[PDB]
């Protein structure tokens, strides 16, 4: 996250970090004790998930690390056709997480209400991704409130194709944005003190560049699939 | 009186009004608000900030 703030301990207890060939290469969100939702391009290789993380370089005794035993990319994901379209995947953990003030699921409304909450126009993104374009990754979890950008403005910002179940978010003058390493993490909307997952952090061009926006997957498009595959 | 105006005054979900809440919450005494029904309900911060 470029131009964000340090999250306080337990401020985004649904956030997880993914470790693979490189540590902290993507984020994710807790759906329930056994399941994480992330971007499919992140898990397209052995992965471990860390819940309850705040500072990736210091043991705070709130962390819960788990092995991923199953990866379910959405059946319409095909990286050979488009790396970032239908970009959502689920990870099943070897042992359940223990829910507490540092490890708590994100709410997921039905298709209709997830779209209504996205249209409130203001969401929170978080992750340990790059804090500058081509820069270092964060040690403390970062967060940023990003406004939703209208589709017409979004389409004019890039030569790449923005599908209808993707959305743009960010600032007209850049300076603040998601970045590589935040991908797969959550875009959430606060509804009277309860956060709901409204997007997956997906892709973009130059982080925080004026005229460019972060691109996100609409969670409303995948709610039935998430609830079907993650049923306990 | 209707979900199409102020969400029928429901804190979370409305149905034509009958208010409802997401899993881990129950409909409060006032039939509009949502309150925790489990120790750690989804989407809430419980550490002191
Ligand atoms: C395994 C794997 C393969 C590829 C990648 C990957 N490569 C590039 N950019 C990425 N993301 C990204 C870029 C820019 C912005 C923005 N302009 N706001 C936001 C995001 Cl999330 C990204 O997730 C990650 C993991």
């Amino acid at each position: 996250v470029v131009g964000g703030e340090d999250a306080k301990p337990g401020q985004f207890p649904w956030q997880v970090v993914l470790n693979g060939k490189v540590d902290a290469f993507c984020g994710g969100s807790i759906v329930n004790e056994k399941w994480i939702v992330t971007a499919a391009h992140c898990v397209e290789v052995k992965i471990t998930v860390v819940a309850g993380e705040h500072n990736i370089e210091e043991t705070e005794h709130t962390e819960q690390k788990r092995n991923v035993i199953r990866i379910i990319p959405h059946h319409n994901y095909n990286a050979a056709i488009n790396k970032y379209n239908h970009d959502i995947a689920l990870l099943e953990l070897d042992e359940p997480l223990v829910l507490n003030s540092y490890v708590t699921p994100i709410c997921i409304a039905d298709k209709e209400y997830t779209n209504i909450f996205l249209k409130f126009g203001s969401g929170y993104v978080s992750g340990w991704g790059r804090v500058f374009h081509k820069g270092a990754s964060a040690l403390v979890l970062q967060y940023l409130r990003v406004p939703l950008v209208d589709r017409a403005t979004c389409l004019r910002s890039t030569k790449f194709t923005i599908y209808n179940n993707m959305f743009c978010a960010g600032f007209h003058e850049g300076g603040r944005d998601s970045c590589q390493g935040d991908s797969g993490g959550p875009h959430v909307t606060e509804v009277e003190g309860t956060s709901f997952l409204t997007g997956i952090i997906s892709w973009g061009e130059e982080c925080a560049m004026k005229g460019k926006y972060g691109i996100y997957t609409k969670v409303s498009r995948y709610v039935n699939w998430i609830k079907e595959k993650t049923k306990l | 009186v209707t979900c199409n105006i102020k969400n029928g005054r429901c804190e979370q979900f409305c149905k034509n009004v009958v208010c409802s809440c997401t899993e881990g919450y129950r409909l409060a005494e006032n039939q509009k608000s949502c309150e925790p029904a489990v120790p750690f309900p989804c989407g809430r911060v419980s550490v002191s900030q």
